């Protein structure tokens, strides 16, 4: 069984570094070369650096030359990259990967990737604003409860209702990055209209890097 | 026919059969117009006589 | 000209495949009689008188 | 073979000068792949070659689908090309239990790079560095440049289309010369004077076989005619000078009365023996079946030919 | 740094059917080009590599070739779980580029969305700024847009949208849509506007209030 | 030739050739008759000669 485990992610402020490592398990480094990958939130991917093992031999993308350096250890059977002169420009998420020669030739297998953030609002818990139904008829008879959670940094956040008893008719948005430095995203409940004045619609947020969470109660309002 | 898989052969024998038969056309359709020329002249003969 | 051995002769195959293209070639076979019929009519005009 | 040559470079056997049965290799039936291109794998001993050559190498198991007229691809284009008119058959077997190693059979290399495309049947052995960049390479490895040649992954671990193959094509060459790779067809003596069919080291014909009143010098097999067929042969095994005339043929035209007088008639074979076709005639212009003859002339009724006319009398 | 083209932008098929995608190279890049496919949540997974070679943990569905310049990816017969973004990865010449990436929809049954208005509050025009809200929820197709009105004109250049994920077994979505005034401008209009446009709407959803209103 | 793949170059090429060859063979038999056709009224104009 071929395995490739990254680790070593983390928040790391602008001018400092970070040591990313992966381990690989199920073949061996030498004959191969082994590569990092960025993908920065919302961006499709970029390559940063390649070192082939059994060589020493290395390349980098030419936008993170002299701050992105990789490595390898044959005798650990694991491979790191050195990322040094970090800017709120290169948080991604970093993965590891393997191929074949220096080039010419496809990655085979990718690790999952390790996700850093980086913002002018270093970090924040989450607040919450209610969104009204409408007051008039719809279609299917159908109507829901929203509310926008707003504010808060890094992403994940865990969006749910009910306090975390209702997942039913809930739709959520992925969040995106405002120019507060911090994060936010919509979410709403679906459901026979009549069952907005019955059930509970508190807006349940968890937000892990923060250690906090708010619960965000939500109800009709005169219209 | 002894050389391809029968329907190899038919496609490669149909190319044949048709140029060889297009050479014959052409052989015939000449021929006729100079029989009719030798016609004329047979029948000039014919009148001089 | 004889069309059938023309293309190919004395083989099941080849006139199975001459046969493709139906009474084409029959016809030149018959133009080609028709032109040494001709042939002896003009000599016949030019002596038998 | 024991031993396959890497397709970078195709091992060529050149065969001349013995008897060949393809029927074996088709019957035995030990190849997965058995596919003929121009030629049919039909036990087709009859025809005979000017020489064949048997080409033989290791690949991939989904590479084997390149070798073939008409195809491009890694090896089609850069390890081993066919000719786009080929005539010739494409054999292969898998070889897990001969060409597998234990951490992979690495002896077995195919070209990954090369500045052009390589022609039917060209080989290249060359490993100098091929410059993909702009820069020059100047015979150091790296980024850019590559070293040409590269080894197969012959992993024994691997699924089929990853397994090892090996390949024989078989290439068909037919020139205007005397075919010295010839099936094992039953030999025969040859008949003279009479209507045979002929196969001379694979050419064809039917005729009737006679002394050549010809001599033919030292350097050929046969001669030709108008029409580019045989005139005349050598026997390959005793070298006798035999000329080969058509047998006899000829059209078939019927001499009729009205069928409104009577329903006698005789049938006409133009040019041939009337033993060959009790009231039978002999004359020049050919044999009449279902008449006689009179040695006197009369007035002509239905003209048989060369100053001969049929007609009725008691 | 050979840049790659992948195309279409979106397909859309249904589930059973054969899905080509295809990828184009600005230059040569041997058979180093790699097949991604990214599930919502997910890190991108590896479908092929090298052009040919299937990665291990990869259903047989996944194949592809070259012709010339042109490399097709192809899906024999989508899956339910086969909806995903796909990439392609030239790794020849560094540094390494990817391609945009593309989408495959389920070609669902098309509806209009349950449409909501939320009038600045009170206690939003606090900020001496006022924020209109219309939601859409629960729709399909993936592509749909609101174009505002402000006293029955059209709207521009005064608004901002955000769009989620389609749903895992409908496919359906929600999106937002705003309008940013001061206070002072929301004061100088009377009525607003939400027109709901898209593919399974026959006639423009129409929503509205006054200023001040709810 | 230039533009497409070498053998389905060839394949339309081929087909090209025989079609521009057919034209060619048109004009020909046509001129070949007319040819017959002038001669006879050109016959005609040396006897009235
Ligand atoms: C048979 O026909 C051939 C060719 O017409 C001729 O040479 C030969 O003399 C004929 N034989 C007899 C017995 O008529």
């Amino acid at each position: 069984e071929v395995q490739l485990v990254e680790s070593g992610g983390g928040l790391v402020q602008p001018g400092g570094s970070l040591r990313l490592s992966c381990a690989a398990s199920g073949f061996d480094l030498g004959g191969y070369s082994m590569h990092w990958v960025r993908q920065a939130p919302g961006k499709g991917l970029e390559w940063v650096a390649g070192i082939y093992a059994s060589g020493g031999a290395t390349a980098y993308a030419d936008s993170v030359k002299g701050r992105f350096t990789i490595s390898a250890d044959t005798s650990k059977n694991t491979a790191y990259l050195q990322m040094n002169s970090l800017r709120a420009e290169d948080t991604a998420v970093y993965y590891c990967a393997r191929s074949y020669y220096y080039g010419g030739f496809g990655m085979d297998y990718w690790g999952q990737g390790t996700l850093v953030t980086v913002s002018s609002a270093s970090t924040k818990g989450p607040s919450v604003f209610p969104l009204a139904p409408s007051s008039k008829s719809t279609s299917g008879g159908t109507a829901a409860l929203g509310c926008l959670v707003k504010d808060y940094f890094p992403e994940p956040v865990t969006v749910s209702w009910n306090s975390g008893a209702l997942t039913s008719g809930v739709h959520t948005f992925p969040a995106v990055l405002q120019s507060s430095g911090l994060y936010s995203l919509s979410s709403v409940v679906t459901v026979p209209s009549s069952s907005l004045g019955t059930q509970t619609y508190i807006c349940n947020v968890n937000h892990k890097p923060s250690n906090t969470k708010v619960d965000k109660k939500v109800e009709p309002k005169s219209c | 026919l002894s050389r391809l898989d029968p329907p190899e052969a038919e496609v490669q024998i149909d190319r044949l059969i048709t140029g060889r038969l297009q050479s014959l056309q052409t052989y015939v359709t000449q021929q006729l117009i100079r029989a009719a020329e030798i016609r004329a002249s047979a029948n000039l003969a014919a009148t001089k006589m | 000209v004889d069309c059938t051995m023309y293309i190919c002769g004395d083989s099941t195959e080849c006139s199975n495949l001459l046969l493709q293209y139906g009474s084409f070639c029959t016809q030149l076979n018959r133009a080609l009689t028709g032109i040494a019929v001709e042939q002896d009519k003009n000599t016949q005009e030019v002596f038998a008188q | 073979a024991t031993r396959f040559a890497s397709v970078y470079a195709w091992n060529r056997k050149r065969i001349s000068n013995c008897v060949a049965d393809y029927s074996v290799l088709y019957n035995s039936a030990s190849f997965s792949t058995f596919k003929c291109y121009g030629v049919s794998p039909t036990k087709l001993n009859d025809l005979c070659f000017t020489n064949v050559y048997a080409d033989s190498f290791v690949i991939r198991g989904d590479e084997v689908r390149q070798i073939a007229p008409g195809q491009t691809g890694k090896i089609a284009d850069y390890n081993y090309k066919l000719p786009d008119d080929f005539t010739g058959c494409v054999i292969a077997w898998n070889s897990n239990n001969l060409d597998s190693k234990v951490g992979g059979n690495y002896n077995y290399l195919y070209r990954l790079f090369r500045k052009s495309n390589l022609k039917p049947f060209e080989r290249d052995i060359s490993t100098e560095i091929y410059q993909a960049g702009s820069t020059p390479c100047n015979g150091v490895e790296g980024f850019n440049c590559y070293f040409p040649l590269q080894s197969y992954g012959f992993q024994p671990t691997n699924g089929v289309g990853y397994q090892p193959y090996r390949v024989v094509v078989l290439s068909f060459e037919l020139l205007h010369a005397p075919a010295t790779v010839c099936g094992p067809k039953k030999s025969t003596n040859l008949v003279k004077n009479k209507c045979v069919n002929f196969n001379f080291n694979g050419l064809t014909g039917t005729g009737v076989l006679t002394e050549s009143n010809k001599k033919f010098l030292p350097f050929q097999q046969f001669g030709r005619d108008i029409a580019d067929t045989t005139d005349a042969v050598r026997d390959p095994q005793t070298l006798e000078i035999l000329d080969i005339t058509p047998c006899s043929f000829g059209g078939v035209s019927v001499i009729t009365p009205g069928t409104n007088t009577s329903n006698q008639v005789a049938v006409l074979y133009q040019d041939v023996n009337c033993t060959e076709v009790s009231n039978v005639f002999q004359t020049r212009a050919g044999c009449l079946i279902g008449a006689e003859h009179v040695n006197n002339s009369y007035e002509c009724d239905i003209p048989i030919g060369a100053g001969i006319c049929a007609s009725y009398q008691t | 740094d050979i840049q790659m083209t992948q195309s279409p932008s979106s397909l859309s098929a249904s589930v059973g059917d054969r899905v080509t995608i295809t990828c184009r190279a600005s230059q040569s890049v041997s058979s180093a080009v790699a097949w991604y496919q990214q599930k919502p949540g997910k890190a991108p997974k590896l479908l092929i590599y090298s052009a040919s070679d299937l990665y291990s943990g990869v259903p047989s569905r996944f194949s592809g070739s070259r012709s010339g310049t042109d490399f097709t990816l192809t899906i024999s017969s989508l899956q339910p779980e086969d909806f995903a973004t796909y990439y392609c990865q030239q790794s020849h010449t560094y540094p390494i580029t990817f391609g945009q990436g593309t989408k495959v929809e389920i070609k669902r049954t098309v509806a209009a969305p349950s449409v909501f208005i939320f009038p600045p509050s009170d206690e939003q025009l606090k900020s001496g700024t006022a924020s209109v809200v219309c939601l859409l929820n629960n729709f399909y197709p993936r592509e749909a847009k609101v174009q505002w009105k402000v006293d029955n004109a059209l709207q521009s250049g005064n608004s901002q949208e955000s769009v989620t994920e389609q749903d895992s077994k409908d496919s359906t979505y929600s999106l937002s849509s705003t309008l940013t005034l001061s206070k002072a401008d929301y004061e100088k209009h009377k009525v607003y506007a939400c027109e709901v446009t898209h593919q399974g709407l026959s006639s423009p959803v129409t929503k509205s209030f006054n200023r001040g209103e709810c």
